[PDB]
């Protein structure tokens, strides 16, 4: 799911799945 | 930033993980 | 959509919609 | 944190906006 163009909600979803309990920052 | 690297071009796990806390 | 229990992907989605071009940090 | 305020209890716009950049 990560090795593609990921935009908007799709990118936030990928960050959520990848980062897990660490969480993440989304800075567009 | 992330939009340029993952939206306008193909993302990678390597780059996504740089945005995890 | 915001005045309810929001967990996991549902919470990240709400942050995405609310914060817009500002982006956000998700620190569970 | 956000999980306690928005997941385990009812969220609010007021609190969500505190996590915007």
């Amino acid at each position: 799911f990560v090795n593609q163009h990921l935009c908007g909600s799709h990118l936030v979803e990928a960050l959520y799945l990848v980062c897990g309990e660490r969480g993440f920052f989304y800075t567009p | 930033g992330i939009v340029e690297q993952c939206c306008t071009s193909i993302c990678s796990l390597y780059q996504l993980e740089n945005y995890c806390n």
